[PDB]
RNA sequence: GCUUCCUUCAGUACCUUAUGAGAAAUCAAAGUCUUUGGGUUCU
RNA sequence: UUCAAAGAAUCAUUCUUUUUAAAAUCCGGAUUUGUUACUUUGAGUA
């Protein structure tokens, strides 16, 4: 949809940083004059919209994570949770989560949503030793080790994190039978943006 | 410098397969190579491959199915005589019940049991698993 | 006879302590958009997410079927 | 008077027909070239059909000599001037002899490589493409043990009514010559 | 896909199927009245028919082409 | 590189088509003359083809002339008795000596001498075994400079 | 004309990464090695 | 540097038959074609 590529224009989910990683080399369209790159954008809607059937696809929406340990993602993270079902992390990821069984907090899922696998590393690297499937809403420059689904973004710039975030609630919701097609869902961004 | 076309090949595909690739492009095709390669895919372990020809030595890029666990040349093509066999076959290859070492034999290149049923063994090529 | 997984992007067949490995599950939609009942699976063996081909291998794989359009 | 002559044959069925175009075609002076059938000859010629709704095809095997004379020289306006005459698409191609290798001939001491059946193919290949020039060839192994030869022609024949046609025409002749399957192409 | 590529002849002169890069030009001087052929990557300078002037500067590689001047690519 | 540690891959590489391109107004006997006349003139055979390409508008005189350019000026009669390339190093050679004799002390140059001395018997023992020099004939560092002409 | 940026050659280092290696130190070669044989000289 | 092609049996594969050039030989048909390594059959060995 146009609306939605508007929206992330207004945003700015377009830019990615500088850097640009071999792997991610295909999301992006090409490089501006400045030294940045452009993400192609109608990939990042696909992609969002397959991550948002994938995340659907699970049988009950409590036991999908979500994570960022970045300040202003955080309320991005929670809003989406309490939108889904979907736990959130926020914050101070434990390294014992996904695999120390004895831990308080331990707590293991179907998926895991980054929004950083530069930042948001550890999840990532734990990932691997409970087989949990992992999307990431990642940059340009991002490694993708791990994560299986890559929706290319921004995640330095919050407000387009949040914006992101906000959408593939969305699409979730369109998915499940709670908002019907054709009506545009109500909340806003902003309510999802730090501050 | 190249010596053995067939050798360097097939080490290219091993890797291309350890890798996890699809396609990977033989550089120097070579009849024998090419007989090799049909042969593989006869028997499963490789699928279509479109020997482009330049106006040189052609390149081969092959098309892969996920199914190789390895395939080699054993240079020094000894000779082997149909008795000689069956030893050099424990040898190489994991198991009898699976795996061929391709021999090129008077009747063309063809597997160790095809030798077998034939009769004559032949100079030793290589194998796959 | 336990028959072992076979990852559906390489076809290395993935054995009990590869955990890494995933079977990641994708819902499908019923003309509306909304999530229709069955669901089309994908296995992802370990060693091509530890690489990062796997975001690659999951969109030729979505090609393939027709979940997703643009390959790469 | 010459018509048999024209041919190096026993008159038969279409070979007659042809030779008796080519003498119309130098009697009258057609579109361009006049006097150019005085200098061509032919050896023989096949009819071969298609999987089609309909059409047959005609290869016309040429003396190799002047095939290289003259032939080659003007063939994109004799075969154009053919296909105006009769319906039937049409293929020259030089009758060169192919000779195995260990032989031994009376001729030669080791067989030139011009001879050898590959090379014989190749040029026979280039030959029947004519109005186009071959870019790439580039062999296909299916799976299923078959061998698949994708030729690929440069543009100039995108601006003809006949091209797939042409093309399919080109596969069957390629076929009949040397029981290889063939596909022809070009690019966008 | 190793064997149909599209936008890479930015690969070195070792593609899939190699090329060469250099090609010929039909060339014409300001006001000598011909068609006088080059090959761009020349090495020795060529004069053209009638007052014998550069017409090609000779380099390290694709040769300068002298003063203003024209060229088509041969084609083909 | 056979000699140094060089390992560039600067090539002439050929186009696909080896049928002549369309452009290529020149009819063979022509081109042959022409050939002749830049043997002629003292040009060696690289040179000549280089000259063609340049001078002339033709690529590669194979595509026109079945033959290569080597094989016609033999076919003319017009070609060396010592190899072209051979010859070359011969001259090098030649050259390497003069400055040794002139100035004893360096040392690099002696080096590669040596090197070229040693490509110099490569090379005439291939021609040697094909029939382009006498079976009689070793290369000598006495008679070397004499030999070039 | 020079300068930058892109691609590419040949050098040449470094960084992260190895369901690659290694006894480890570490190593893009010390990898493609009990899934053992590309060639070859020396020890 | 002769690649290949087609038919019949069997449980995608196995074993078999037939032809696709050129030269010499035989009454349009039918039948010989580098050397060695290697390999296969033999032969001959107390
Ligand atoms: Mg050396
Ligand atoms: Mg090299
Ligand atoms: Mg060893």
């Amino acid at each position: 949809k146009e609306e939605s590529i508007a929206k992330m224009l207004i945003c700015k989910v377009h830019i990615g940083t500088k850097n640009l990683e071999n792997k991610m080399k295909r999301y992006v369209y090409t490089r501006a004059k400045d030294g940045v790159h452009i993400i192609n954008l109608a990939k990042t809607y696909e992609k969002l919209q397959l991550a948002a059937r994938i995340i659907v696809a699970i049988s009950n929406p409590a036991d999908v994570v979500v994570v960022s340990a970045r300040p202003f993602g955080s309320r991005a993270v929670l809003k989406f949770a309490q939108y889904t079902g979907a736990q959130a992390i926020a914050g101070r990821w434990t390294p014992g989560m996904l695999t120390n069984q004895i831990i308080q907090k331990f707590t293991e899922p179907r998926l895991l949503i980054v929004t950083d696998p530069r930042t948001d590393a550890q999840s990532v690297k734990e990932s691997a030793y409970a087989n949990i499937p992992v999307i990431a809403l990642c940059d340009s420059d991002s490694p993708l080790e791990h994560v299986d689904i890559a929706i290319p973004c921004n995640n330095k710039g919050k407000e387009s994190i949040a914006l992101m975030y906000w959408l593939l609630a969305q699409e979730v919701l369109y998915l499940k039978g709670v908002i019907p097609r054709s009506e545009p869902w109500n909340v806003m961004v902003d309510m999802f943006l730090w501050r | 410098v190249r010596m053995s076309v067939l050798a360097d090949c097939l080490k290219t595909i091993n890797n291309a397969e350890k890798r996890g690739r699809r396609q990977v492009l033989i550089r120097p095709s070579s009849k024998v190579v090419i007989k090799f390669l049909q042969y593989m895919q006869k028997k499963g372990y490789i699928g279509s491959f479109e020997i482009v020809d330049d106006h040189r030595s052609g390149k081969i890029v092959v098309n892969l199915l996920g199914r190789i666990n390895k395939c080699a040349v054993i240079s020094p093509r000894y000779d082997v005589k149909l008795d000689e066999i069956e030893k050099i076959i424990t040898s190489i290859l994991p198991s009898r019940l699976f795996g061929h070492l391709i021999l090129t034999t008077p009747y063309g290149i063809m597997d160790h049991e095809e030798a077998r049923r034939k009769h004559t063994g032949g100079k030793v090529l290589g194998f796959f698993f | 006879i336990y028959i072992p997984r076979k990852c559906s992007a390489t076809s290395r067949l993935i054995p009990a302590k590869e955990h890494g490995a995933v079977q990641i599950n994708v819902g499908m939609v019923d003309a509306n958009g909304v999530y229709n009942g069955k669901t089309e699976t994908f296995a992802i063996s370990g060693h091509v997410r530890q690489n990062g081909e796997s975001d690659a291998c999951l969109n030729r794989l979505m090609y393939e079927k027709k979940l997703l359009s643009f390959q790469n | 008077a010459v018509q048999k002559r024209v041919l190096k044959s026993n008159p038969s069925d279409l070979e007659k027909e042809i030779a008796q175009c080519l003498l119309d075609i130098e009697l009258s002076s057609s579109s361009d070239i006049k006097t150019d059938a005085k200098e061509i000859k032919l050896l023989s010629c096949d009819l071969i059909e298609v999987e089609k709704l309909k059409k047959k095809t005609i290869l016309i095997y040429i003396p190799y000599k002047i095939y290289t004379t003259y032939v080659r020289k003007i063939q994109r306006k004799l075969i154009n001037e053919l296909e105006k005459k009769t319906k039937k698409y049409v293929v020259l191609v030089a009758k060169r002899t192919i000779l195995k290798g260990k032989q031994k001939n009376k001729s030669f001491k080791i067989i030139p490589r011009s001879r050898t059946l590959t090379s014989v193919y190749d040029s026979i290949l280039e030959d029947i493409v004519s109005p186009s020039e071959i870019i790439g060839k580039r062999i296909s192994m299916k799976a299923d043990g078959k061998r698949v030869f994708k030729i690929m022609l440069d543009s100039k024949e995108r601006q003809r009514d006949n091209i797939e046609e042409k093309l399919i025409s080109f596969a069957a002749v390629y076929k009949k010559i040397t029981r290889r399957d063939a596909v022809f192409s070009l690019p966008p | 896909n190793p064997d149909p590529v599209e936008e890479s002849k930015k690969h070195k002169l070792k593609r899939l199927i190699p090329t060469p890069n250099s090609y010929f030009m039909d060339v014409k001087c300001p006001g000598c009245l011909q068609i006088t052929t080059l090959f761009s990557h020349a090495q020795n300078v060529v004069l053209c028919g009638s007052c014998n002037i550069m017409l090609c500067q000779p380099t390290g590689g694709k040769c300068k082409l002298t003063e203003g001047c024209s060229f088509r690519k041969k084609i083909e | 590189r056979m000699y140094g540690k060089g390992k560039g891959i600067s090539s002439s590489t050929l186009p696909y088509k080896r049928k002549q391109p369309s452009w290529l107004k020149q009819k063979p006997s022509e081109i042959e003359d022409a050939i002749i006349k830049l043997a002629k003139k003292g040009q060696t055979p690289s040179q000549i083809g280089a000259t063609l390409r340049d001078n002339y508008g033709i690529p590669q005189v194979k595509s026109v002339t079945g033959n290569k350019i080597l094989r016609i000026l033999r076919a003319q009669g017009i070609a060396t008795t010592i190899p072209e390339d051979l010859y070359f190093l011969i001259k090098k050679a030649v050259s390497m000596r003069k400055h040794l004799e002139k100035n004893k002390k360096d040392k690099d140059c002696k080096f590669r001498l040596i090197l070229t001395e040693s490509k110099i018997h490569r090379i005439s023992r291939y021609y040697k075994r094909k029939k382009l020099l006498p079976s009689n004939w070793k290369y000598q560092s006495s008679t070397a400079s004499a030999l070039i002409a």
